[PDB]
């Protein structure tokens, strides 16, 4: 797995790979690793696939109940804390979860919370989780600026997953892109890594080590 | 004294029959179902001019496709609304779909007779539950503290109910537009209200398939009141 | 988390706490504030197992804030530390104990004295002129034993603290990404933004 | 020490067409090196034009199918005989599976049917309830033997158009029910040759707007 | 456990235990709330039947629920402590989970919910208390004032009074409070609040308490002398 | 979680044209000690069902009492207890299968393998298996423990698939069962010579045969076998 | 009088007034008819509306593929009892792979209703039920009273003016019992029976509710234009 | 790992002529790391003195517990608790945690106010009472203390002679233990005066 | 069933009063008078035992004045048995607080806790309320010397001088007349005994009919001492103030 999310001028970029493995066996290349909690909030899926699926859909139900009761959009801080408090109750039982809860509200602006199954809850600007996280961090750290355009930020997220997909054996398949704005998230397509690699190699001049 | 779950010699539950009397003392609420949507309207009935009337919340959202109006001891309705909202959301979690308006109503009505010596007494509030689903279209239900619910084409509850229902009997037909229904609720509310009807002491709302449940602005309702006045002066 | 230090000088308590947050292989954050303000003149820094640290700290914060509102009165540092110790002493024999070590730095407005308490996850409390948790003491205590005076100024305390951090940065294998330093005195709590 | 789990072998396969869906599975049931039964049905009609199979530990498999069939029954009671849509069935099964998150149903579940637009649908579950809609999914013992073949012959992976040499992919043209059944039969014939737990018989359930139809084929019994 | 249904309907559709709880509120000392343009003032009556009282330690009538919200009441004093405690716990619980202090409306809705619950739970009687809850939402400068009562209904008020002779002071407020132009300053708002209590109180000495709540957790209680200056200025204008 | 103490070995069974046959030996082993020699492991329920049980004997005796209680309970307020509303093999099996799976799911299993053999109301043959894990399966031939490895291969030569059932008479089926019991006596170290056999036929009903013995055994060839390789004397 | 304050009190003549008052609620309810032959069993129910804008209250509830009932009295109590029957039918199928006998279903309803008549705090059920079903001993019709008394019958009726339909069925007994293999004629006899209980009002398309179960017929309910054929 | 030797420390008590003495070191540590040189292990409730060695969190917890219990005792009984009675209370309190015990080694010392009789007692972590006439020892250097006390002790020592004996017993025992030392306190207890003396010792 | 015999102890009257609380207060009005007076340098507690006998062992007897901790004491008016139940609860609460915070419980926090317990019996449980009124005399380092009272309703208030039990109307008037803010303990001792002497239903006020206590900072330097007076000491202070 490789999942990332980063804050910038135009909001948040979320980018994930698509591969799921059972040992060396590639179970699926078409896994949806971004959960659509609601039209404004996104969550990423790393660790236990079921745990992330089940509890982040549940989170969507809790967010809906909040805004029905309070007549106001739930904050990213409050939404992330509902999830982190829940998994903390299950601490020790064996839940496996590493997720970024991403949202863009009036009072907060673009906000990302890393939530963990040991109970960790961290606010931050750039997060990267999975077996291929170290590869994606390299591309992110050396190219990240706050004043990136939406177009360039989307590409950076795509390129960082590609970097991981290439080197990490347990990452690949395809890249899913999302752009989170204040008015909600916008899906920016599914990108097959096989086709994307050759396209990027030619246009960018990168991956000279690989023969194409 | 006597049991809370006691039957009368006529075969009625004393406490349920008495709660129905409390609902008769409540402010008027009216619902009208059409093929373009369902309209819900209420009398706010502020006890003093210093009471900020927009804080009177007698029309409430249960889900995007289900709204609800209340009449009687309105404090009792809060836990009923909470349950309704939870039931609507829970069903979406379990089944990845909207819940049927009837099923939601049935879930609310299951709470009603859970009283004895569970809660200590029945609810002292009646509900008009309005909504839309793909199977049965636009629907309006009347949920009582007896646990019984009837579907209605149009229904009025509260202190001006029997006078309003007689008026709804004459006015409703199967080809009403949404605009016609809005004016009709306003007309009948104005008839049964003690004080003169305006945008501050009355409230409108509707549920459509496209836009879902919406409570009307005071500015929007004020225009419909002015439109009503002119069309009644037109003959 | 990793390094948390404390030093009580003439008129204030100074708490230094690392900024790193490492999840295994990667350093996820380098600006983490491992502290909570319990009351206007009481600060608690913390280190231990992930999740449990913040959960415990916020739980204590909520309880002290609740007391402050109920009585319209700020509890003494001694009283707060005794409350915290009991919670940890209760915790250690629980089904799943809080794995959290804390330092409580406060200024007692009644006695006009700074106070530093060190409490580990077992509920072991000690009042100290200077303290630490984990391996932090192993590197720093020899320096503090030598230079510490009870009549030090806040500026002298910060200088002695810099020497301690420098020794940590030299001999410790882990990169803890520097420290956030906060001062607790009669005027309350403030952060030294350049360290 | 008592081991509450076992492995009854078996292999299942779900494929979603344009206006149909198939769910196939071998009829052999085993423990270790012994055959329990040469014909033990594994794919079930659960009503509402939904077919299901929970492959792996047969006791947990039977329990789950039984509970889902029961859920369909109570869905009708509680919601005015409303038809349970395939997406709603899938979400319901997640909750059945996750309910035993800390003592799981040791099965790989697949359901098949039509979505609310009448298009073919297949959903695939892990033992603790993570799920996804898929076009093609093999499960069980010989899943690793079948899926690569399906990638190549259903999705035309690694196939390009002659003359272009890698520049143009082979276009993804829609397959008929007769074409899919051919690929299913060849998948199980090949799996039977190379996997010891696969054989005896192949039972296929086909789902269309007209209903559920069954087809049976003999497999090698060695 | 004791399960007896004490709050029940009567043939005429009334719950007498809830209505008798209102009679306890009628007996309680008068409380008044007035919101200006940038403040809310809570006034409270102190019955002078009790002198030799120690005013330092005696429970004050206005209570802080959080640093930005206050609660006053009329009715049973012992009952009010239970509601205040529950509200204070909920205020901290909200900060802990939502990472934001309660809105005045939310806190009111919670207290009103507790009051309602005690009207249809077995083995309990309703609270003999009506409350005035005032304050400012976090990062908001719009004044808030709400009222609750034993039945559990609640609503927002431009100005409101509860307790004994509240009918009289509500009469005063209804003719003296203009919605188009509320008391523009703290002075004007306090003056109107003291004036309203002087219709009912008796002596303007230690019988009137005033608490001013401003935005951003700025809450202060006026002293005897400060209030006494308002009392003096009001009657000197009245002698005309 | 436990361990079996006193145990019963193979239960074997098969379908034939008009019904089913089931058999099991009369031994209750205590490890390698052949402790109890008069244990009945086929338990009839009414006149249409026979439940064969292997594994832990204390748990068998518990299951035996559950079935006895099931008959009592079925007769309560049931005028048709000996007619239309009598216990079917399919009812008895489903009940046991429920119990077995529930018990494994509480991590406290009934340490058994069970075969329910019988004939239904409509004359259909019933033969299904359930064990300590709650695993169930049906087949023209069924066997537990060692029987699964040695009896099934022999019984499958008579009825290899469903279409062979109408072609198999009760004489041929019983012959095959009796031969399998002999083979098991040769080769299973925890078996005995004495066994019971039950036939449930749709026409002639339930025939329960006790005190049967393995006969026509071949041992004479043993006299010629000497040493383990090179020895001649 | 002094002995009707709760269900736990016998009168001096040995009567249970709270149970009798619960029985009274059934008499206020709308009429419903039950009858059977040797192949089929039929329920016919007159539904009641609140007014002309309202829907007609449903009277028939399905319990299983082979069983269901009609109600007269407190509808929420019928929902509780029918839900219990659904569970008991379901328990029998899941645990024993066995369809629950109609007679045994009656025994279970009797015992559930009885517990509410002997304990303090509770109240009797305020509804009467007519259960039809087809099991291993053919067609069946049961009448449930909230006193606990359950009775197997060829035909019956409960609710307001039910005496007219009950007399008709008592005359027609020898005719309708012989209507085997003809569902339409058995329903006709039921529609003609319930007509003996009508006054002022007649059977319309949204007024009538019919259910049937039989040899090769799952329990199915007919409403709306599906019953126009029988009007 | 072993809870009774994480923090370290020792307590010793002796009897003399019309007097008792109880003494302790001042060290608290985290295994090898010295943490505090002011961690006193002797407490008193009225005229009854209690020393506690072992896991420090339990030492603190038990002191707070026995303060709690002796305060309620005094309010109800209208008199201060006696050493013999308190000994039974410690025993009772420890045994109630039989299968989840406090990891401690308590030592009671005092003079009965009515009889004037000197009294000392010791306990294991689970409540068994050791009521010795001569001396009681506890802590990580209990072996060393047994050796010192057995040779140095003689009965009926005067208060100022008993001080020297118990002080030398503690000091030399602590200097042969890595987890004891860093200062020491000695209490000399007579029927109506108690003297507390801090000893000068090596700080390694 | 059982409902028939239920008195319903926790209901409002039509006037909005709690029947049982009102009747418990009526009970307390027949109890021996207890007085508390707060001075600048201490607090006085004085209380009258109810019609005693010559054979009553006075020196070991306690029916009025009780110790909650070293800093807080109470005077009782009402059912003695009910008071002891609450007193033991209060003693435990004080110790719980001391264990938790390592500081003595502030007087008001203890008073609020007991008062909340009394309140609970008026709102839920269906039990009769405690027929007890307390005068709390205490000291802490926040407010210094404090006097409180609580009654069966669970309502509590602070006082400079206060009486409970019998003839409170007459007693409170006499206290209101002679009390001044700059008063000292020795003056307050005299006022308390003079007030009881005038309000008593007995023919004369003697040592055997009294319980007496003082909370003074008349303890050597910055600390507080409680003094429960002995029979002989009450006899001496009666002679000193000139009542006998
Ligand atoms: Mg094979």
């Amino acid at each position: 797995t490789t999942t990332l999310a980063f804050r910038f001028q135009g909001g948040i970029i979320v980018a994930v790979d698509s591969r799921a493995t059972a040992g060396n066996w590639v179970a699926s290349q078409t896994v949806k690793k971004v959960i659509e909690i609601n039209p404004f909030l996104l969550g990423t899926m790393a660790g236990g696939t079921a745990d992330c699926q089940f509890w982040e859909t549940w989170l969507g139900s809790q967010c809906r109940l909040h805004e029905l009761r309070e007549k106001e959009r739930i904050s990213v801080a409050a939404a992330s804390k509902i999830l982190s408090n829940l998994v903390y109750q299950y601490k020790g039982a064996g839940l496996s979860m590493g997720t970024m809860i991403c949202g863009y509200t009036r009072k907060e602006g673009p906000t990302i919370y890393y939530v963990d199954s040991d109970g960790t809850r961290l606010k931050g600007d750039i997060f990267c989780v999975g077996s291929g996280q170290t590869f994606a961090y390299g591309v992110l750290d050396s190219n990240y600026k706050w004043d990136l355009s939406v177009e360039d930020a989307l590409y950076l997220g795509k390129r960082s997953i590609l970097a991981a997909a290439h080197r990490d054996a347990y990452s690949g398949g395809s890249v899913n892109l999302y752009h989170v704005t204040e008015d909600g998230w916008i899906y920016h397509g599914n990108h097959d890594v096989g086709e994307l690699f050759w396209k990027v190699k030619e246009e960018e001049g990168s991956f000279n080590n690989v023969i194409g | 004294d006597r049991g809370v779950s006691t039957f009368s010699p006529e075969g009625r539950l004393f406490q349920v029959e008495y709660s129905l009397e409390a609902i008769k003392l409540g402010s008027t609420a009216i619902g009208i179902a059409t093929k373009e949507g369902v309209v819900l309207g209420v009398e706010k009935r502020a006890t003093s001019p210093l009471l900020e009337s927009d804080s009177i919340e007698k029309i409430v959202e249960i889900d995007r496709h289900i709204g609800c109006a209340m009449s009687g001891l309105t404090a009792d309705a809060r836990s009923m609304i909470e349950h309704a909202r939870t039931a609507a959301v829970t069903h979406n979690l379990y089944y990845d779909e909207d819940i049927n308006v009837e099923s939601l109503t049935q879930s609310v009505c299951d709470l009603a007779l859970r009283f004895g010596e569970l809660m200590s007494r029945p609810f002292g509030v009646a509900l008009l539950i309005a909504g839309h689903d793909a199977d049965d279209g636009y629907q309006l239900f009347h949920a009582e503290p007896s646990g019984t619910f009837y579907r209605y084409n149009a229904k009025a509850i509260g202190s001006g109910s029997e006078g309003a229902q007689a008026e709804l009997l004459n006015e409703w037909h199967s080809s009403l537009t949404l605009k016609e229904a809005e004016l009709l609720v306003l007309k009948i509310l104005k008839q049964v209200m003690e004080e003169k009807l305006d945008e501050n002491n009355a409230q409108l709302s509707c549920i459509t398939k496209q836009d879902g449940f919406k409570i009307y602005d005071n500015e929007k309702t004020a225009e419909l009141i002015k439109e009503l006045k002119e069309k009644e002066a037109a003959e | 988390m990793d390094i948390i230090l404390g030093i009580r000088v003439q008129d204030s308590v100074i708490l230094a706490s690392s900024k790193a947050v490492t999840r295994g292989i990667s350093v996820l954050k380098d600006s983490d504030d491992k502290t909570r303000q319990l009351s206007p003149h009481t600060l608690m820094s913390f280190a231990g197992e992930a999740g449990d640290t913040v959960q415990f700290a916020e739980y204590i914060q909520a309880n002290i804030q609740l007391y402050s509102i109920r009585e319209d009165y700020e509890l003494s540092p001694q009283a707060v530390s005794s409350f915290v110790r009991q919670e940890l002493a209760k915790s250690i024999r629980s089904r799943r104990p809080y794995q959290v070590n804390v330092l409580i730095g406060g200024y007692d407005k009644k006695k006009n004295k700074p106070e530093l308490y060190q409490i580990d996850y077992l509920g072991t409390k000690v009042e100290l002129p200077y303290g630490a948790h984990g391996y932090s003491g192993f590197y720093t205590f020899s320096l503090l034993d030598h230079h510490y005076r009870p009549d030090m100024t806040t500026e002298e305390g910060l200088d002695l603290l810099k020497l301690c951090v420098q020794e940590l940065e030299k001999r410790m294998p882990m990169d803890f990404k520097g420290v956030i330093v906060k001062i607790v005195d009669k005027d309350g709590i403030r952060q030294v933004d350049d360290f | 020490q008592f081991n509450p789990y076992g492995d009854n072998g078996g292999t299942i396969l779900g494929i979603a067409g344009e206006d149909f869906a198939v769910l196939a599975g071998d009829t052999r049931n085993i423990t270790d090196y012994s055959i329990n039964s040469r014909y033990e049905p594994k794919v079930f009609d659960c009503g509402d034009n939904i077919v299901m199979s929970a492959n792996g530990f047969a006791a947990d498999g039977d329990a789950l199918v039984k509970r889902f069939k029961n859920s369909v029954k109570w869905y009708h009671f509680d919601h005015n005989d409303k038809k349970l849509s395939i997406n709603s069935a899938a979400r319901n099964i997640q909750h059945l599976l996750y309910g035993k998150r800390f003592f799981p149903y040791y099965v790989h579940t697949i359901i098949a049917g039509l979505d609310e637009d009448g298009k073919g649908a297949v959903y695939s579950f892990d033992p603790v309830g993570s799920y996804e809609r898929e076009q093609c999914r093999a499960g069980g013992a010989a899943a690793s033997l079948i899926m690569p073949f399906l990638d190549n012959q259903v999705n035309f992976k690694n196939q390009y158009e002659p003359g272009t040499n890698g520049k143009v992919k082979k276009p993804l043209k829609y397959l008929s029910v007769e074409e899919v059944i051919k690929l299913v039969r060849d998948s199980f014939t090949s799996a039977t040759e190379r996997h010891i737990q696969v054989g005896d018989g192949l039972e296929i359930l086909i789902v269309t707007k007209d209903g559920v139809r069954k087809e049976f084929y003999e497999l090698k019994r060695d | 456990g004791y399960d007896r249904a004490l709050s029940i309907f009567s043939p005429d559709g009334h719950i007498f235990q809830v209505e008798y709880a209102l009679e306890a509120v009628k007996r309680g000392t008068c409380a008044v709330g007035v919101k200006g343009k940038n403040c809310v003032v809570l006034g409270c009556e102190r019955r002078s039947t009790l002198k030799l009282q120690d005013t330092r330690i005696t429970p004050s009538k206005v209570s802080k629920i959080d640093s930005h919200v206050v609660l006053s009441f009329s009715g049973l004093n012992a009952d009010s402590r239970i509601l205040i405690e529950k509200a204070r716990v909920e205020a901290q619980s909200h900060r802990l989970t939502l990472e934001d202090p309660v809105t005045v409306e939310y806190l009111t809705r919670y207290v009103a919910g507790v009051q309602q619950r005690y009207t249809q739970s077995g083995g309990v009687r309703p609270f003999g208390v009506s409350t005035l809850i005032a304050g400012f939402d976090p990062r908001d400068d719009e004044p808030k004032l709400y009222q609750t009562e034993p039945s559990g209904i609640y609503s927002s008020w431009s100005a409101q009074t509860i307790g004994r002779n509240s009918k009289t002071v509500r009469e005063f407020l209804e003719k003296n409070y203009d919605r188009k132009e509320p008391p523009a300053t703290v002075e004007e708002c306090v003056k109107l609040t003291v004036r309203s209590l002087l219709e009912v109180v008796q002596t303007g000495a230690k019988n009137i308490e005033i608490t001013v709540v401003k935005p951003d957790s700025d809450i202060v209680a006026l002293s005897s002398e400060e209030i006494n200056q308002y009392v003096t200025q009001i009657e000197q204008e009245k002698q005309e | 979680t436990q361990q079996p103490i006193v145990t019963g070995t193979s239960v074997i069974s098969m379908k034939y044209d008009n019904g089913v046959i089931i058999a099991a030996d009369n031994l209750g082993s205590y490890g390698s000690l052949l402790r109890f020699n008069g244990v009945e492991r086929l338990i009839p329920v009414g006149d249409n069902t026979v439940v064969g049980i292997s594994g832990d004997i204390s748990d068998m005796q518990h299951i035996e009492r559950l079935l006895k209680d099931l008959v009592t309970e079925n007769a309560y307020d049931n005028p048709l207890a000996d007619a239309e509303e009598a216990l079917e093999p399919s009812y008895i099996f489903e009940y046991l299968a429920t119990v077995m799976y529930q018990r494994r799911s509480k991590m406290n299993p009934l340490w058994n393998a069970i075969i329910v053999a019988g004939v239904q109301s409509n004359g259909d043959q019933f033969l299904r298996y359930v064990n300590l894990l709650g695993v169930t399966y049906s087949s023209p031939t069924l066997a537990t423990g060692f029987g699964a490895h040695m009896a099934n291969p022999l019984l499958r030569k008579v009825v290899d698939r469903e279409s062979d059932i109408p072609k198999t008479t009760v004489q041929v089926a019983e012959e095959a069962i009796v031969n399998a019991m002999r083979v098991l006596y040769y080769r299973d170290a925890r078996s005995s010579r004495n066994f019971s056999l039950a036939i449930i036929d749709k026409n002639t009903g339930l025939t329960f045969k006790k005190n049967l013995q393995v006969e026509n055994m071949k041992w004479d060839f043993a006299k010629d076998i000497k040493g383990y390789g090179t020895q001649k004397i | 009088n002094n002995y009707d304050g709760d269900t736990v009190t016998f009168s001096p003549t040995g009567r249970l007034f709270q149970v009798e008052y619960a029985l009274e609620a059934i008499k206020q309810g709308s009429v419903t008819v039950g009858l059977r032959s040797n192949t089929h069993a039929v329920l016919v129910a007159l539904k009641r509306n609140a007014d002309e804008l309202s829907s007609y209250q449903k009277k028939i509830i399905k319990c299983d593929e082979h069983m269901g009932l009609s109600l007269a009295g407190l509808a929420p109590d019928a929902r509780v009892l029918s839900n219990y029957l659904r569970q008991q039918c379901n328990y029998s199928s899941l645990v024993f792979n066995r369809k629950l006998a109609v007679e045994r279903a009656g025994h279970l309803l009797c015992d559930k209703a009885q517990k509410n008549t002997q304990s303090y705090g509770g109240r009797p059920y305020g509804v009467g039920l007519l259960i039809i079903g087809y099991d291993k001993s053919g067609a069946h019709l049961l009448e449930f009273q909230p006193s606990g008394n359950v009775t197997e019958l060829y035909g019956t009726a409960i609710g307001a003016r039910s005496q007219g339909a009950k007399t008709y069925l008592e005359r027609t007994l020898d005719t309708f019992i012989k209507i085997d293999g003809n569902p339409d004629e058995l329903i006709k006899a039921g529609v003609e029976a319930i007509s003996q209980s009508l006054r002022d009002e007649s059977l319309t398309v949204d007024n009538l509710s019919i259910a049937i179960v039989g040899k090769d017929t799952p329990f199915t309910i007919y409403d709306g234009e599906a019953v126009a054929k029988y009007i | 790992s072993d809870p009774s030797s994480i923090n370290g420390g020792i307590v010793v008590a002796m009897t003399g002529k019309d007097c008792v003495a109880i003494a302790c070191d001042l060290r608290l540590g985290s295994q090898s790391l010295g943490v505090s040189n002011k961690f006193e292990k002797i407490f008193h409730y009225g005229h009854v003195f209690l020393g506690i060695t072992g896991l420090a969190t339990d030492v603190t917890t038990l002191n707070e517990m026995f303060r709690y219990k002796t305060n309620l005792y005094k309010l109800k009984e209208e008199r201060a608790i006696e050493p013999e009675t308190f000994t039974q209370l410690v025993s009772s309190s420890l045994y109630e945690r039989r299968f989840g015990p406090y990891f401690v080694g308590p030592v009671v010392a005092g003079i009965n106010s009515k009889s004037g009789k000197p009294f000392i007692a010791g306990f294991d972590l689970i409540g068994c009472i050791d009521e010795a006439k001569d001396f009681i020892v506890s802590g990580t250097a209990s072996d060393q203390l047994f050796g010192m006390c057995e040779s140095l002790y003689e009965p009926n020592l005067e208060p100022e002679d008993l001080f020297e004996t118990i002080s030398q017993a503690l000091l030399n025992a602590a200097d042969r233990d890595a987890l004891s030392g860093w200062g020491a306190v000695v209490y000399i207890i007579k029927k109506d005066e108690v003297v507390k003396r801090y000893l000068k010792m090596r700080q390694d | 069933g059982s409902r028939r015999y239920d008195s319903r102890t926790t209901i409002f009257s039509p006037e909005g009063r709690l029947y049982q609380v009102e009747y418990a207060l009526e009970s307390i009005s027949h109890a021996g008078t207890a007085i508390g007076i707060m001075a600048s340098d201490g607090i006085v507690l004085a209380a009258e035992r109810k019609v005693t006998s010559t054979l009553l062992e006075q020196d070991t007897s306690t029916e009025k004045l009780y110790k909650l901790n070293d800093k807080i004491a109470v005077a009782v008016a009402g059912l003695t048995a009910d008071a002891e139940i609450l007193i033991n609860t209060a003693r435990i609460h004080a110790q719980n607080y001391l264990k938790t915070y390592n500081e003595d419980i502030p007087v008001e926090i203890l008073v609020r806790r007991l008062s909340d317990i009394k309140q609970g019996y008026t709102q839920h449980g269906g039990l009769r309320p405690f027929g007890v009124s307390f005068i709390y005399a205490g000291y802490d380092d926040r407010y210094g010397y404090q006097l409180y009272t609580s009654n069966p309703s669970g309502n509590y208030t602070g006082w400079k001088a206060i009486s409970v039990g019998a003839n409170t109307s007459a007693a409170q008037t006499l206290l209101q007349m002679d009390y001044k803010d700059d008063m000292k303990v020795d003056d307050a001792i005299e006022l308390a005994l003079k007030t009881l002497s005038k309000t008593t239903d007995s023919s004369a006020l003697t040592y055997d009919r009294l319980e007496f206590a003082t909370i003074r900072k008349g303890a050597n330097d910055g600390e507080v001492y409680q003094k429960i007076f002995k029979p002989q000491e009450i006899k001496d202070i009666l002679v000193k103030t000139g009542i006998t």
